[PDB]
């Protein structure tokens, strides 16, 4: 039932975003401090004291001041707050003092959702845009080789049954994609495709 | 990919 840090660290580093990456993290993430560089991250939502609940992905962009946060989903803020219990102003505030001379970035965000509502792939869609950002960091969301790859809908259409064709193919090439690019996940494939499976919500 | 939203934000 979904997917641990211990994999998607694997994964990740099998994408290449070895030399960028800084560790899947709970919702207490520091952020950006380091100093000025490429880096990325993959996020819980939640604490690690409630064992885990939604992965999300966060690039920096020093070249165009950019923090890229990567909701499978695509909610808003707001949505954001509301089911998950998760901010992430307190990680921004941080990485803003730290690297921007304005204080001030771009967050840039998904408005639509790759992900069939039970889906708990969650973590690896993290880690395929973690790839796209590590190699089009200007162009990360979308029009990239990785993301193009997938097909965003609107968020608002989330749990609708004219697009759950769409969210199933998006997990079929997912797969296809890390089963390409991850010796990793070749290595485990059966298990994490069964753990987090297109609709596992279904299946608890 | 996905359509996105990109804000200025200030700290
Ligand atoms: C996405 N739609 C939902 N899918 C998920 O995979 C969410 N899963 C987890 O958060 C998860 C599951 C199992 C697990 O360990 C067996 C972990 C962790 O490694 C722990 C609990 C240690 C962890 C939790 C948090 Cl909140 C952060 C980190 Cl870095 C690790 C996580």
């Amino acid at each position: 039932s979904g997917s641990s840090e211990q994999e998607l660290a694997a994964i990740v580093r099998d994408l290449g975003c070895g030399p960028y990456f800084l560790g899947t993290h709970d919702k207490r993430f520091p952020g950006f401090l380091a100093g000025n560089k490429l880096a990325c991250a993959i996020v819980n939502t939640a604490g690690r004291e409630t064992g885990g609940v939604h992965w999300l992905a966060f690039g920096w962009n020093p070249r165009s001041r950019t923090c890229y946060m990567f909701d499978p989903f695509g909610f808003s803020d707001r949505r954001l707050k509301q089911i998950y219990s998760f901010e992430y102003e307190a990680m921004l505030r941080r990485s803003a003092l730290a690297l921007s001379p304005d204080r001030c970035l771009s967050l840039e965000q998904s408005t639509q959702t790759v992900q069939g509502p039970d889906s708990a792939a969650c973590g690896l869609f993290c880690c395929m845009f973690l790839h796209a950002f590590v190699h089009w960091p200007d162009r990360p969301m979308d029009g990239n080789p990785t993301m193009n790859l997938l097909t965003g809908v609107p968020n608002g259409m989330l749990q609708s049954p004219q697009v759950l064709p769409t969210l199933r193919r998006n997990q079929e090439k997912l797969y296809r994609f890390l089963a390409h690019h991850s010796p990793y996940f070749r290595s485990h494939r059966a298990a994490i495709e069964h753990a987090t499976a297109f609709d596992k919500m279904k299946q608890l | 990919g996905v359509k996105s939203l990109k804000r200025r934000r200030c700290y």
